[PDB]
């Protein structure tokens, strides 16, 4: 039921840049129920962030979350060549899950 | 560590039906681990499409009766499987099939809120195109 | 009993709470641990209801207002539907919150209590 | 329109770590005895995985603790690393263990220092290494390895129940599923403050003296698919097997010191006949046969099962003790694929063990004195897979030991421990 | 011969020691420093 929307379709950057990405959500997740994914040409997508700002192990410090409300935020600091691509956002607190319609980071 | 190995592209014709196969190496059993079948359309964003948990197949709306999720554990020569099929294919079917497994081991983990779930691994990925 | 009605809804939890509250020569060096650890771990839990008003209580109300964006379900939701275990995992991220809020309202209660009686 | 209110009791509980205490009826356990309160959970779906269990662990420490306290007070035999002029025993006044036994006749301290006695023994061909090739020069096994204490005479070796009662705060989750294989979710989950009684018995390929599957054949592995790991089979109907010793030893002591005893076995006067274990051929015949059918639903291919390879006493034979004696027996009959009455399986006996693989050092059994019998009950078998990993149509298992943990998951699977948290915050109407 | 050298500081001292076994002894040997 809850559909999420991500603002920046297209966003560009150079290397050492710090970048922002906003989900917004029909309803409020109050849980925190959000998911960030990084996806590059031709491979599986990778998730980096569960619970709005938890990382997972191995997944670089310099990737970071922010929750509030409908209102949802990726920040990637110290951007490098290999964190470019497409950035997608999911929410699982009401069935079925839902994905955004992702980011692009050229 | 967690590889996912799904079977090769598949082209087929409307009217037909196709099965995708999932081997899950390092996963102990699929009874603390929950394994997840989402679609992505060429150019477009993720479609969650189904679930097997605790040894239960289910389904969202617009895949019901069309899809089937099945699932087999460790067996001695072969890691743990899980299967999914598609009985009537369309041309809107075209699409890379991914099939994802997340840890349900601890009920605080925060990677899934009662039933509906994140996706920690990621397989390859097949194409199927009609 | 003990843990009983753990699958329960809150609603039919909550009025047996005392049941679980009531449960909660060289010895060798083990046993002394765990019983000093135990004594610790009692003794912080009193030291948090205690820092809130609610020494000696097991259902202790207060004068905190519900935040809607700690949880924006309904009462009947909460109090007939879920156990728990979901509800404490669900409003994880805001406990530490409460719990300052908490201790700030008692905090308040207690001067504002000593600046009347100087009245 | 809605307040915090605060609730001290709630159900909440989380996975933890903690140190359980010990009941029995530096390191001790002797509380009363346990009365067991079981209260089911109900509509409660709980997560077990019995590869990472603590309990394990704090059973083995506890058991190598309570084993290592209990010979401290005892005889160092420091002063038996002499050289022994070892010949053959004289028990004619063709036997059976007359190629087991050695005559060996050598020098020993005594009460006071300046003299020296000149005494015998009758060592078991395992306990004793010859220096140099066709002659006749002796040493015990242990002396270029550890210092040998002799089990203090006052020790039982019998297995007494032991049961893990958990601290205040904490509590243990009993899986009631009776086709449980050790991983995954329970349905029917109960709670326990301790456990039933669960003995410290060591073997090394057939589990004695220990509970039975409530329904079918279980088969353990922490992975299937890997040749490394091991397979514990939990069967439902134990297979009752005797095991003794006809031989009568006499135990003799000699005065090594000032206070300190050795005791040792002086001469074999009665029956001359190898130690052996009777077990019956149908009832074995029908366990293999379900614990082949039970396997098959894993394995696609035709099982048979082979003896063990290796060549070392230890790890080939089947280890275990007798009212103190240490019994080592040859299984190879027991698994070869005739089983048509009584299975006699040849058994040898230890006086130098190392139960622990040098974690304990090494000790020294007393001989017993007088016909030793002993009866238990199969419950359970350890198996390895030959990874031979090639195009065959046969699956070979193997009986093998390994670590005694093996010996201890096989009880403790079915328990968890968690802690308890009680505080709880909820919206209510009430100011 | 197989700021200064060691060779006044180093001695070879050759002696005997009891081996695992108390009735027979080894005679070693072993470079001790003079202090
Ligand atoms: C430890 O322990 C534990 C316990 O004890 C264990 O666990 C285990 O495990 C196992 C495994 O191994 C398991 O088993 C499994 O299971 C699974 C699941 O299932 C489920 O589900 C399903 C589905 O469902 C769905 O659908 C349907 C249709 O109708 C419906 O009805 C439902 O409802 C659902 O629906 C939903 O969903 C959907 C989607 O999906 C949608 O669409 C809709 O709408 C909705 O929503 C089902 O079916 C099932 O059921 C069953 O079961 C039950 C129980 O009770 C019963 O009752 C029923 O009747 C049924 O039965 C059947 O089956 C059986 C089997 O066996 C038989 O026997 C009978 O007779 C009958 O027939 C459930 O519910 C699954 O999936 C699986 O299956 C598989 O396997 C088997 C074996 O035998 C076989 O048979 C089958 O067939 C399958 O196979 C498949 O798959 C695989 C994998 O992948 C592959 O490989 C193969 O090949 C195959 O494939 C094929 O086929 C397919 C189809 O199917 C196709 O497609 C393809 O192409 C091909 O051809 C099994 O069964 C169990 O369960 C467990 N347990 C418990 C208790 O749970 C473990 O394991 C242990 N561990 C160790 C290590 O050992
Ligand atoms: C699996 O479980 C079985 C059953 O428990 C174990 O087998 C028993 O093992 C115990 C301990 O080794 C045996 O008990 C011992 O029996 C000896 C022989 O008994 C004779 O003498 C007694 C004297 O009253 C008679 O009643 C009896 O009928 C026999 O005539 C005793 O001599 C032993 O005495 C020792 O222990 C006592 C304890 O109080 C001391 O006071 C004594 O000084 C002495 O040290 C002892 O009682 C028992 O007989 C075995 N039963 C059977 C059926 O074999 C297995 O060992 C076990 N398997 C394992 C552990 O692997
Ligand atoms: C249980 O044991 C089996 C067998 O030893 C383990 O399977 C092995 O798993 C690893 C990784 O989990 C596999 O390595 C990977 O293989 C993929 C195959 O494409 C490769 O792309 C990777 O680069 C990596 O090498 C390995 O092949 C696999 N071997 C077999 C025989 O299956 C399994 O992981 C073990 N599971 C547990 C929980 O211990
Ligand atoms: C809500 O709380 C959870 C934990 O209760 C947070 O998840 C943790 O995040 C840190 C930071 O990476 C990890 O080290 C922990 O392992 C996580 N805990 C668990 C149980 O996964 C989460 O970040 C919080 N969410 C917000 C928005 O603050
Ligand atoms: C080890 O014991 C054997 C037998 O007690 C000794 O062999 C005897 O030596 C004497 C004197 O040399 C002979 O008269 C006997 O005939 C020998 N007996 C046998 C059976 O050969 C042997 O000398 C002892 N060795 C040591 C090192 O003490
Ligand atoms: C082990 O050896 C000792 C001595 O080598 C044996 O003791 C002798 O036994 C013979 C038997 O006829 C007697 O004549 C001697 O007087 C004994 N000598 C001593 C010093 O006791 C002993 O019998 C042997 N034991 C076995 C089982 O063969
Ligand atoms: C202590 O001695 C035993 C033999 O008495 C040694 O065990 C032998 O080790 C060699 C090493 O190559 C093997 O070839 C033999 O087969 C072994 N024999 C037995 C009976 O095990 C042992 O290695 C020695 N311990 C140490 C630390 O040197
Ligand atoms: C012990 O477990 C075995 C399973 O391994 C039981 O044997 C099965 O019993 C069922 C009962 O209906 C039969 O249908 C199967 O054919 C049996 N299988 C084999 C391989 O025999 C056995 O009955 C159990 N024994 C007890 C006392 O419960
Ligand atoms: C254990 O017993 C088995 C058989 O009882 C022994 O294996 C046999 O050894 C003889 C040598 O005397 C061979 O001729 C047979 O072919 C063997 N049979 C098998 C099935 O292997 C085995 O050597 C004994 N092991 C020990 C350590 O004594
Ligand atoms: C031991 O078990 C085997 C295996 O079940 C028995 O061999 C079976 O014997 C029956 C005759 O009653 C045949 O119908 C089966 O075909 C045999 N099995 C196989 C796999 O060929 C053997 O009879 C049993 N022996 C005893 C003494 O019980
Ligand atoms: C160990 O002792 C038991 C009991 O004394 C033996 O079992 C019985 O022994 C009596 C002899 O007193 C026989 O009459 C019975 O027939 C035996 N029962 C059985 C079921 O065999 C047992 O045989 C002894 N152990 C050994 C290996 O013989
Ligand atoms: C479990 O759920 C059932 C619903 O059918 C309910 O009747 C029962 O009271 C629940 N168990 C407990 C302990 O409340
Ligand atoms: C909830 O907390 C936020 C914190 O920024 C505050 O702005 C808001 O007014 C609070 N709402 C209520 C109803 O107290
Ligand atoms: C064994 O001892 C008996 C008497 O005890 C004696 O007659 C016999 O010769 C001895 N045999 C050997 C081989 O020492
Ligand atoms: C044993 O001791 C006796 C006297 O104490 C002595 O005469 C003899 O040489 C000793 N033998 C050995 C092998 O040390
Ligand atoms: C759960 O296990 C207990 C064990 O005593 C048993 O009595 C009870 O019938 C079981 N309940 C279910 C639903 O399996
Ligand atoms: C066993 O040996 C002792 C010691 O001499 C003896 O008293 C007893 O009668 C013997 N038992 C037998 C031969 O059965
Ligand atoms: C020795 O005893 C064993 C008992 O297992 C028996 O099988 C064997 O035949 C006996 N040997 C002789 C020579 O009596
Ligand atoms: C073995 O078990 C069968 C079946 O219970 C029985 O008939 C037979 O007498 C037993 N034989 C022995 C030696 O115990
Ligand atoms: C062996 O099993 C029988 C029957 O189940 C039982 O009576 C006996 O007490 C068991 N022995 C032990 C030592 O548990
Ligand atoms: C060591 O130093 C001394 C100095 O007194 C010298 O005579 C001798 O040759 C030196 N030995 C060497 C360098 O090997
Ligand atoms: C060492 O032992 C030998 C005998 O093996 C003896 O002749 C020698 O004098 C001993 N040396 C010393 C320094 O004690």
């Amino acid at each position: 039921d809850i559909q999420m929307t991500q603002s920046p379709s297209t966003l560009s950057a150079s290397i050492g840049d710090t970048v922002r990405i906003s989900c917004r959500a029909s309803q409020s997740i109050t849980g925190n129920w959000v998911a960030w994914y990084q996806q590059r040409p031709g491979k599986a997508p990778r998730l980096l962030i569960y619970r709005g700002a938890a990382l997972l192990g191995g997944v670089p410090s310099r990737f970071s979350g922010s929750a509030a409300g409908t209102d949802f935020t990726l920040t990637i600091g110290n951007l490098q060549a290999e964190d470019f691509g497409t950035f997608y956002c999911q929410q699982y607190d009401t069935y079925p899950g839902t994905f955004g319609q992702g980011t692009k980071v050229e | 560590q967690i590889h996912l190995v799904q079977s090769g592209t598949e082209v087929k014709k409307p009217g037909s039906s196709v099965t995708v196969s999932c081997k899950a190496y390092g996963v102990n059993t699929f009874g603390l681990y929950a394994v997840n079948w989402v679609r992505q359309a060429p150019g477009q964003s993720l479609e969650y499409i189904g679930q097997i948990w605790r040894w239960k197949s289910s389904a969202s709306h617009h895949f019901r009766g069309r899809v089937l999720i099945s699932a087999v554990d460790l067996t001695g020569s072969s890691p743990p499987i899980s299967s999914l099929e598609i009985k009537d294919l369309t041309s809107d079917d075209t699409a890379v099939y991914f099939c994802t497994t997340t840890s349900t081991y601890d009920k605080w983990s925060g990677l899934h809120h009662d039933g509906v779930m994140a996706f920690s691994s990621w397989g390859q990925g097949t194409l199927i195109s009609v | 009993g003990f843990l009983g009605a753990a699958g329960s809804t809150m609603g039919a939890a909550s009025i047996t709470l005392t049941v679980q509250a009531r449960q909660l020569t060289v010895w060798g060096i083990k046993q002394l641990q765990a019983r000093v650890l135990a004594v610790e771990r009692y003794l912080k839990d009193q030291k948090f209801l205690g820092l809130w008003g609610c020494s000696g209580k097991i259902i202790c109300c207060t004068n905190v207002p519900w935040n809607s964006t700690w949880s924006n379900k309904s009462y009947e939701e909460i109090w007939n539907n879920m156990t728990w275990i979901e509800w404490e995992k669900e409003i994880s991220n805001y406990t530490n919150r409460i719990y300052d809020l908490l201790t700030e309202s008692q905090n308040q209660q207690e001067r504002n209590e000593k600046d009347l009686l100087e009245l | 329109n809605l307040w915090v209110t605060v609730y001290y009791g709630v159900p909440v509980w989380r996975d933890a770590d903690t140190t359980l205490f010990c009941a029995s009826d530096t390191h001790a356990c002797v509380p009363t005895d346990p009365n067991p309160q079981e209260i089911p959970l109900e509509n409660v779906t709980e997560n077990f995985n019995m590869w990472k269990n603590n309990m394990v662990e704090q059973m083995q420490e506890d058991v190598i603790s309570l084993w290592d306290q209990s010979l401290k007070p005892c005889v160092k035999l420091t002063p038996l690393c002499v050289t022994l002029n070892c010949t053959k025993a004289n028990l004619t006044h063709i036997g059976n263990i007359t190629d087991e036994v050695k005559n060996c006749t050598f020098n020993m301290t005594t009460e006071i220092r300046d003299k020296q006695q000149k005494v015998h023994a009758l060592f078991y061909a395992l306990d004793i290494v010859q220096m140099k090739e066709n002659g006749s020069e002796y040493r015990l096994i242990s002396c270029n390895t550890s210092v040998i204490k002799q089990a203090c005479p006052k020790i039982s070796f019998d297995p007494i129940p032991i049961h893990y009662c958990a601290p205040a705060g904490y509590a243990i989750l009993k899986c009631n599923d009776k086709k449980f294989n050790g991983t995954g979710p329970c349905k029917n989950v109960s709670t326990v403050q301790c456990t039933h009684g669960i003995k410290p018995v060591v073997s090394t390929q057939l589990l004695l003296n220990g509970s039975l599957a409530e329904e079918e054949i279980i088969i353990r592995s922490e992975n299937l698919t890997n040749n490394a790991k091991n397979i514990i089979v939990h069967l439902n109907k134990s297979v009752s097997i005797s095991c003794t010793r006809p031989s009568n030893n006499t135990r003799t002591s000699i005065r090594i010191g000032p206070g300190q005893m050795f005791y040792r076995t002086g001469d074999i006067i009665g029956d001359i006949r190898k130690a052996y274990c009777e077990l019956n051929g149908t009832e074995w015949n029908e366990t293999l046969n379900k614990v082949t059918e039970k396997l098959k639903e894993h394995f696609n291919k035709t099982i048979v099962f082979q003896p063990p390879s290796g060549g070392d006493l230890e790890t080939t034979m089947h280890h275990f003790n007798c009212r103190g004696e240490f019994f080592y027996c040859n299984t190879t009959k027991l698994f070869n694929t005739e089983f048509n009455g009584t299975i006699i399986l040849p058994c040898r006996i230890k006086q130098i063990v190392n139960m622990w693989q040098g974690v304990g050092q090494a000790m020294y059994a007393p001989p017993i004195s007088g016909i030793i019998n002993c009866t238990s009950n199969i419950t359970g078998i350890i198996l390895t897979r030959d990874g031979g990993n090639g195009n065959t149509t046969d699956e070979t298992f193997r009986p093998g030991g390994g670590n005694i943990k093996d010996n201890w998951r096989s009880e403790l699977y079915k328990y968890k421990v968690v802690q308890i948290e009680p505080l709880g915050i909820a919206p209510t109407r009430c100011k």
